[PDB]
DNA sequence: ATCTTCCCTATTTAAATTGCT
DNA sequence: AGCAATTTAAATAGGGAAGAT
């Protein structure tokens, strides 16, 4: 590897970086180094070139592509190394940036006018309840609305009038309404409980007129008259001139505001709100010290009076203005040019040369990567990102362990921690034992990286470790919940960090089908927000349903419409890149996405069907599923075994179902040597982690290394009874599976856990589908709702899987890929597709995906909750002693193959099952006994 | 004032994209829309090109023309199949050598002489293939390429009309483009309005070969307005004969290799510089028009 | 022929020498040029780099052999 | 602290001549008498030889040894005829991995295992020949080299002692010296004291392969006092035993090519860096000596 | 400055600081800081050391190595050496490992001499305790310390395996730690990660002990990959095993005195090297390794 | 001695402005 | 619009002195 490093630096920051860059490369003179070094040498040079201080101006070239660029060095657009760069390059009708500046400046000088009431003064001094009857943002909104109703609010002297209690402060003037919504929602968004309003309201002001004081601001309301008697000590020199210059800025630019569309207004006001909380939290974090008394805004850690309200308003204004400037004029730090990506894929990765069919100069890209598992999907996503140049992306993945797997792939192929940042925000205690030096695994949290210039506008220089890893990451391999808060939050400033993260970075969401329906709705909201700033969305899901692919394209198309009309460019359409392991297709799609997507789906189906059938599923006829499991285990051991040893996966639905199947199979008298494992999610930290590592090392069938992790000498049935934790994110390879039916994507995923690593075709049948789910004996009205898309609004007419599924069927992604809306009441696949198009629709609703008008409100974050689960309290095992109503028990010790013990950790119990003892056990975790 | 650098040994080669081209403090440079000023070596530049969002000034154009740098503008194509119109500023203030234009005129006006020159220039692409052999892509001396160029030479030998030359031209272009497609295992259709990298690399090489051809013609004073091959499809001037002498020998395998390896456009610019410089393709074209003119 | 010019001069003698040699090679950067040029064109560059005046500071590297060194070159 | 680069993955190697090596602002740099201070990439340096007229401070050795750079001197016993003591300081402050010493000395003490290991390292000569081919010199697959490699293998298979081994070395090296010389049309007698380029380039490559071999030894912890070849003219230890794996495959073809193609000492030195990092010869010798000790 | 260290019997390990070593009038001298030159007699020295602020030249290096004066580079103090070559039987006449080295290897190989040498290294560690009596430290003749000494002597003499010797060695070492903690009125528990004065002072004193044991192992040519107590996978375990002899006899009382009076690190370094120079601790380790390896 | 830190020391580059064509 | 003259100033290089090892 031959690199060349050039320095642009002034100071002796052309000198103390010269020591480190002259420790690793030869000096060719004139502050230019050039030579041969290894990739780990590149990583070491990066780590000790960035850590040496601020102001390092370093460009590295590997062959002729830029390896890395330290700082905001413009470096190369076409040629490299410019001459002098001075000022005044373009200076356009910027319009919408002047609009955002005027809105943020006018609102930020009015965002805390409502702290001047006597209640907030005695709240800061501390002789009343610290919770206000009406929040000060609403009081400042009442001030601004009363001033606007009285005088002309855009060109007049200010003077705060006598204000009363107003239920609504939103009128008709679109720009005033924007300023009012920025003022009122500078801490939290208003929440609308009204069902008719949630049913009908769509527009900007027409929804904003329904935002009343009862949506969170009106806490208790007994001291309203003191909350609206206000002093007017803000009339000073610099506050009045700042208010005048920003109001006239808005006055001069609001003529382009009425030429915007609804989508524009929503996205622009979201940006304005994010910059306003950025400036407000930035000025509230630091201590300024000086004060002019008689009025105060915030308190220090000692509770003393600080940050008087005139200079508080001025500081929040300038900090929000500077926030806006750096978030709207940033050339963000991108990743290194990974040299182990750009070469050809060989063999089964040979489809990854589809990036040589995509244009490298497209400003936008919507990848739908429909490639099957085991083909290197995430490597292909990184290849697609690097085809357009240097990489800046957020790999948002479900589960901690899947982020760990993608991080380990990124580490061992070409990516160091100067470009990658693995973020899992829980600090799990799963450590690697055996040998620390001989590990060559366990990707960790260090991020030598490079701190971006956006950290100076965040509160108190961003944060410590976690938010520095969030914001400053070129490549952010993260759990997805660090990105879905970009679309907005209920309370606080947790929106700004993923918002500013997704503003300048691409978004790569892998296996989006494993998320929930509301989770997929907020993920497509994130896709729309990412496309709002021209970034590229890579979706990587093999079993995509047309509905999902369509609504994600429509979210990207609305976002790219926002980005196109935001830079005053005519919208040519979205560069959609359909991708699988058999080919690629790049089309400029502005309309008719459905026929092209279904034609690619049909081409992928015909490229999947002439291949040999790997998963032949038979739906059993035996009604009782206990003895159906027995007979199917006996049949698939007598048919599918490797010299007497067979691996079976009993995929069931819920935990007590799993322990019921386990306790039946343990007490089942047979000549077969059944060896039973329980693989559900309710387990203690230690025990769970141990199951994972063992299962990953015994079900690895790409080699014969497993022969030494199990007793393959004696003919044995190694059976793993598992819940849907096996069908998501597990690289497992079973000889056969017996599936309790809950949804068709569960069938396709548990087919993907059988012969995942081998290529031998089954002869007779490798999957035995149960006749009924076990909830049929508990609830015959609805049985597929647990881990399925059946529900109270979408009920199957019959629950028989002979009626709702094929008796003999080759299970692949084809049934999920096709998409059928008719006959959803008597087939599982059409039931699935129905729900997917009836929840992820092209409407705005309130819990929908095109959400417009409601982004202003708190409604999409309350009624569409990301990871909406049950109450979930956590019973914690502390050194062998349980906390709550747990009561350790003893398992049946009949056929347990492996049982790992646990002493620490915690189990997640729903509040429903907290009533009784969860009865934790070493073999199977939680049950009802 | 010295020898002013002869055109065939001029080496630098650019197509400038999204930058206003100006002069700072003596030298011609281009300033992009981020503040970056990159200097142009105008004394050694063969041609510059101007893509979308480009803007050159007067004294910059003067310093290119008086030094002898042919300047064109890449956009202008508006049809569905053809690279329609490329606008090209000739440095005519340098008074050109004359008798090569007289020889080109005496072969252009005589119809049987134009046909004879049409013949030799059609086999000139055949010998271009034989001389300029790349290390990658196809091998020229395989059975399929030799069979098709043998059929091409046999058909162009017995040709007697320019429409027969246009038909045989079409079969030659279809034969090569598709054989390269086969080698690189892709499906190929030549559309100038396509997002596929094998196509816009071919249009970038069209612009590169256009610039090379006007520098070769201007170095001998030959105008583009004397097309020895003409037709309804083939209406671009003499640049659409001295530019596509070197498609299937230089540009099209280089475009397919660049679209197969798949980095950005700048490696293709630099690869065109490297192959036009190492094998001296400009001097090769000039010397071929030299042995054309005096025969 | 691929050559490389390195300049180690002082302003405004650096300004004028950068002006003159930037007409012949690509600006690889930091007062260092690299590019393709014929050897008799290299002699042309030498001839008008001598006539450009004193205090001038140019070294050359064809491959790595010093093709011409102008002034009391440090190297 | 970091991984601090694996010593097989260091690519820079130097032999400095007529300079004062020192530390100036934490930089390993050699200063000549003309006032020129050239830095050295000490965290990427494999070795720094020091020729006549050289000098080095303490701190330069301190931060070369902390970065794992082997420093030797080309005088003393560096006349290369006796090859007794080329003064070669190693960084033993770093506590090296031990297991290669253990397997190496288990086979050393056992004389039959030493004889077998010597045969493996003698076969590594022809292995090096086959792996590292050169396109500017002797083809390895011609009849003379294949015949002499076959004769060398059939002689070293039936070998009984180290005196028999010493003789097989005479044959291989001397006749490969000669075979190159007859193909390079030069009457050549190997002489370390000779002035012709065919010998000064050979001694420079001797020092370069000395540095590569000694860095490969020290990497594994292997010293030099445990050689596999014992003889009257084989004074010098294990570093020459590792180094003469890559005379006739690398050092000798590069030296012969250099002399024939009139390279200067500097470019021969560089040609040596290019071959030692393009084929990754340090990792080759390190992995192959792991194959040698192993059990 | 100029510093003399007796090592075996008659040869002296010269340590040179703040001086420039070169050749004046045909023999090796060095200019010192005061501008006064000092020569060196070749007969009385074999080891010559280059401390901080010291540069040597090439012909001085060559003439020093041709006179049997083998040079090493060390951190200032003379007992923190980072660069040297390997002792042979003779520096010019032949290249053989030293008798001490070979004896060590043979003793290490056969399991019985390895066990006997492990017992012996602990016998001489108890001897070291008594031999090097300090003033500020605890009395070695005290009843508790003598009981610990006799417990260690019984445990080493009655043991037949290495892990028993490791448990007994840890018991003795931390029992002396407990005794010195009982002296200096502190709760002392040995951990490397603590930032208190006693633990970090003992850590850097242990690093000084590792340096002087490394010099003593190098000076008889003993390699750093044959530990007696520590495992085969422990990198540089023989340095730790030899430094164990003086860790609890010299480093521990000096470190506890240094943390008791609380002075800084450089003056603890000068106290450690003053104790090394005054009582000839390196010469004690040299004679210790001779008596171990000779048996 | 070697090397580092810092203070002169002024020598040396980059920007800035502005008539002039 | 490019440039030139010409100021203005920020920074780069170097030498001497003193303090560390
Ligand atoms: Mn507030
Ligand atoms: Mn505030």
């Amino acid at each position: 590897m031959f690199i060349r490093i050039k320095c642009f630096s002034k100071q002796p920051i052309a000198k103390k970086v010269s020591r480190e860059v002259s420790a690793y490369l030869e000096y060719t003179g004139n502050n230019t180094w050039e030579g041969h070094i290894s990739g780990q040498g590149v990583s070491n040079l990066q780590t000790k070139l960035i850590n040496v201080g601020k102001g390092v101006k370093v460009v590295c070239n590997y062959q002729d592509k830029v390896l890395f660029a330290i700082g905001n060095v413009a470096m190369s657009d076409t040629g490299s190394v410019p001459k002098y760069t001075t000022k005044k390059v373009y200076k356009p009708d910027d319009s919408i940036f002047t609009l955002k500046q005027g809105l943020v400046g006018v609102a930020a000088l009015w965002h805390d006018l409502g702290k001047a009431n006597s209640y907030f003064q005695r709240k800061l001094r501390g002789e009343c309840n610290p919770s206000d009857p009406v929040r000060h943002e609403w009081v400042s909104g009442v001030i601004v609305s009363t001033f606007a109703k009285g005088n002309d609010w855009l060109s007049d002297d200010f003077i705060i009038p006598e204000v009363k209690h107003s239920d609504n402060v939103f009128g008709d003037d679109q720009v005033l309404n924007a300023v009012l919504w920025l003022i009122n929602t500078h801490h939290k968004k208003g929440l609308v409980e009204d069902p008719i309003y949630r049913a009908t309201k769509t527009m900007f002001t027409e929804t904003l007129q329904c935002v009343n004081v009862n949506g969170g601001w009106f806490n208790y309301g007994d001291n309203i008259d003191e909350c609206y008697k206000i002093d007017t000590s803000f009339i000073t020199d610099t506050y009045v001139k700042q208010l005048n210059r920003y109001r006239k800025k808005l006055l001069a630019t609001k003529h382009i505001w009425f030429t915007l569309g609804e989508d524009q207004k929503i996205a622009i006001l979201q940006e304005c709100r994010v910059a306003l909380m950025l400036g407000d939290s930035n000025f509230s974090s630091d201590l300024i010290g000086g004060d002019g008394s008689h009025l105060y805004a915030n308190l220090d850690e000692c509770g003393n009076l600080k940050q008087t309200l005139t200079q508080h308003l001025l500081g929040v204004t300038d900090c929000a203005l500077k926030a806006l400037f750096t978030i709207n004029h940033h050339k963000p730090v991108k990743a290194n040019f990974i040299p182990t990506i750009a070469e050809k894929g060989e063999g089964k990765f040979a489809w990854q040369n589809g990036v040589n069919m995509v244009d490298s100069s497209i400003d936008n890209m919507f990848c739908i990567n429909m490639a099957s598992t085991g083909k290197g999907k995430t490597l292909a996503n990184l290849k697609l990102l690097q085809h357009f140049g240097n990489v800046r992306c957020s790999f948002g993945l479900g589960m901690v362990s899947l982020t760990k797997q993608t991080a380990k792939q990124f580490l061992d192929m070409g990516v160091d921690y100067n470009s990658a940042a693995m973020v899992t925000g829980f600090s799990k205690s799963r450590f690697n034992l055996g040998s620390e030096s001989l590990d060559q695994d366990e990707v960790s949290v260090e991020y030598w990286g490079q701190t971006s210039s956006l950290s100076k506008v965040f509160p108190n220089n961003n944060a410590g470790f976690k938010n520095k890893k969030l914001l400053s990451a070129p490549i952010l391999v993260t759990t997805t919940d660090h990105l879905v808060k970009a679309s907005g939050v209920k309370k606080g400033n947790k929106q700004m960090l993923p918002y500013v993260r997704c503003m300048h970075s691409d978004l790569v969401l892998d296996e989006i089908d494993d998320y929930g329906i509301e989770d997929m709705v907020v993920l497509a909201r994130l896709v729309y927000l990412t496309a709002c700033y021209g970034n590229k969305v890579i979706i990587s899901s093999a079993t995509i349903t047309p509905a999902i692919s369509n609504i994600f394209y429509e979210a990207y198309s609305s976002g790219y419409k926002v980005f196109c009309a935001n830079k005053q460019t005519t919208y040519k359409g979205v560069n959609v890149v359909w991708w699988d392991e058999f080919g690629i297709k790049v089309e400029k799609v502005t309309d008719q996405f459905s026929n092209l997507n279904t034609r690619f789906v049909n081409k992928r189906i015909t490229n999947l069907l002439e291949s040999t059938p790997k998963h032949k599923a038979l739906v059993v006829d035996q009604d009782d599923n206990m003895e159906a499991v027995k007979q199917s285990i006996t049949t698939l051991h007598n048919a599918h075994n490797s010299g007497g040893v067979s691996f079976g996966l009993i995929r069931t639905t819920t935990i007590k179902d799993c322990v019921a199947v386990t306790q039946e199979l343990q007490n089942w008298e047979t000549d077969l040597s059944i060896k039973i494992l329980c693989y559900h999610s309710r387990f203690v930290g230690d025990t769970k982690a141990q199951m994972e590592e063992y299962l990953s090392k015994v079900l690895n069938r790409k080699g014969d290394e497993y022969k030494k992790f199990v007793d393959t000498t004696t003919p044995t049935a190694y059976i793993v009874v598992a819940t849907p934790v096996v069908e998501v994110g597990r690289d497992f390879d079973f000889d056969w599976a017996i599936i309790e039916p809950s949804s068709e994507r569960s069938i396709v995923q548990c087919a993907g856990r059988v012969l995942r690593h081998r290529s031998s075709t089954p002869t007779t049948h490798n999957i035995h589908i149960l006749k009924y789910p076990f909830k049929f004996y508990r609830n015959s009205n609805i049985c597929y709702d647990v881990a399925g898309y059946e529900s109270k609004g979408y009920k199957l007419k019959s629950k028989n899987m002979l009626d709702i599924y094929k008796k003999e069927s080759i299970v692949n992604s084809v049934n999920r890929l096709q998409g059928d809306a008719a006959f959803y009441t008597k087939s599982l696949t059409a039931l699935e597709h129905k729900v997917l198009l009836d929840k992820l629709t092209t409407d705005i609703a309130d819990t929908n995906v095109f959400v417009g008008g409601w982004q202003l409100t708190a409604n999409p974050h309350e009624y569409c909750k990301w990871r909406r689960g049950t109450k979930n309290e956590d019973l914690v095992l502390t050194d062998g002693k349980w906390s709550g109503n747990v009561t350790t028990t003893k398992p049946i010790q009949s056929k347990i193959w492996r049982k790992w013990q646990g002493e620490n950790g915690s189990i997640t119990v729903p509040e429903y099952l907290l009533d009784k003892t969860i009865c934790y056990n070493d073999f199977y975790g939680g049950y009802e006994n | 004032m010295q020898k002013q650098i002869l055109t065939s040994q001029k080496r630098n080669m650019y197509i400038l994209s999204r930058c206003k081209v100006l002069v700072k403090n003596g030298q011609v440079c281009h300033l992009h829309e981020d503040g970056n000023v990159y200097t142009v070596p105008y004394a050694n530049t063969v041609f510059i090109g101007l893509a979308e969002g480009t803007s050159i000034t007067n004294e910059a154009m003067s310093m290119l023309a008086a030094n002898g740098v042919i300047v064109f503008w890449t956009k202008g194509g508006g049809y569905d199949m053809f690279a329609a119109d490329i606008i090209c500023h000739l440095p005519q203030a340098d008074y050109r050598p004359t008798k090569y234009m007289q020889n080109w005129v005496r072969l252009w006006l005589d119809e049987e002489k134009k046909l004879s020159a049409a013949k030799e220039i059609l086999k000139m692409r055949v010998d271009s293939l034989s001389t300029h052999v790349h290390d990658f892509g196809v091998d020229v001396e395989n059975k399929r390429v030799s069979s098709i160029v043998n059929k091409f030479d046999k058909g162009v030998t017995q040709a007697t009309s320019f429409e027969s030359l246009l038909g045989h031209e079409g079969t030659f272009v279809k034969s090569l483009y598709k054989e390269y497609a086969l080698e690189y295992e892709i499906e190929f259709k030549r559309d100038h309005k396509s997002a596929d990298n094998y196509n816009k690399f071919l249009t970038l090489g069209n612009y590169y070969a256009y610039g090379i051809a006007r520098s070769s013609l201007w170095a001998l004073g030959i105008d583009n307005s004397f097309p020895l091959l003409h037709g309804s499809t083939r209406r671009g001037g003499l640049v659409f004969d001295v530019a596509d002498i070197i498609k299937t020998s230089i540009i099209l395998p280089l475009a397919f290799h660049a679209a197969d390896q798949g980095m950005s456009n700048t490696e293709f610019k630099r690869s065109c510089v490297a192959y036009f410089d190492k094998n001296d393709i400009l001097a090769y074209l000039i010397n071929n028009i030299k042995r054309l003119c005096m025969e």
